[PDB]
């Protein structure tokens, strides 16, 4: 178990300011799992989440270790429709 | 139809008389236009 | 020459852009200020990104935008009405793209543009423009209730 941060941008059509949340993840965990945990915490279904780390869009079927996502790293997340 | 957050952005540029016309366009628009923040 | 950044559209095409043009997108400008590779853009395809790059070079000297407020619509500059003389699908695709990349100036004109396509028309004339079906006894109830208001 490890802790990582996900930070949003400003979304004007929603009324959301940028903010950072925390997740409890495992290096084994898939991007699908992490999106499921994000829905668990803020109610956003995965079909509306795009996560980005190190200017790479994270693909659903893959793991955090495949992108070398380590402790206290920060993913950014854009909300789509 | 379409997405709700898109249409409220455009609705926020409409006067009370302009907004008066849009709640007869469709059922979902009528529900969307009963938000008190549009008539601010 | 010019300092430049690389953008990748959602369908996968690379665009190389001036820093000052790209930083009009607060999302793009923000993810460059935390720490060579191209910046992925979420659900912005090449065709819409092409339009967005046009708008941003025209507005490159615009300051960082301030918060609103009172919203008018007669104030769309001439260049932006000609630029948005576009088919209506891409107009909405441009509202979404301005939202996703946080370009306040383009989100404002596009939403105002659609609002001018509503201002003055009636439910039948409006329904035909965005092909929305009318969902006779129901309509008369709302027609009466919203007569005194406006």
């Amino acid at each position: 178990g490890m802790q990582i941060f996900v930070k949003t941008f400003r979304d004007r059509l929603r009324n959301l300011l940028p903010q950072t949340i925390t997740l409890e993840v495992e290096p084994s965990d898939t991007i699908e799992n992490v999106k499921a945990k994000i829905q668990d915490k803020e109610g956003i279904p995965p079909d509306q989440q795009v996560l980005i780390f190190s200017r790479k869009r994270l693909e659903d079927g893959r793991t955090l270790s495949d992108y070398n996502i380590q402790k206290e790293s920060t993913l950014r997340l854009v909300l789509v429709f | 139809v379409m997405h709700r957050e898109v249409w409220m952005a455009v609705f926020s540029y409409l006067s009370h008389q302009d907004l008066c016309v849009c709640m007869r366009v469709c059922r979902t628009w009528n529900r969307w236009c009963c938000d008190k923040r549009l008539w601010t | 020459a010019m300092p430049s950044i690389k953008l990748q559209s959602s369908d996968g095409e690379i665009f190389e852009v001036d820093v000052e043009i790209a930083k009009q997108s607060v999302t793009i400008k923000t993810m460059l200020e935390d720490l060579d590779d191209p910046v992925p853009l979420p659900n912005v395809n090449a065709a819409i990104l092409k339009k967005v790059i046009q708008w941003c070079t025209h507005h490159k000297d615009d300051p960082p935008p301030p918060e609103d407020d009172e919203k008018r619509t007669d104030d769309i500059p001439v260049w932006d009405q000609e630029f948005l003389k576009v088919d209506q699908g891409t107009l909405f695709e441009l509202i979404l793209a301005a939202n996703y990349l946080d370009i306040k100036g383009l989100l404002d004109v596009t939403c105002k543009t659609v609002a001018n396509m509503i201002k003055g028309k009636t439910p039948e004339e409006i329904r035909k423009t965005f092909n929305i079906k009318n969902d006779e006894e129901e309509e008369a109830q709302v027609r009466k209730e919203n007569q005194w208001c406006e």
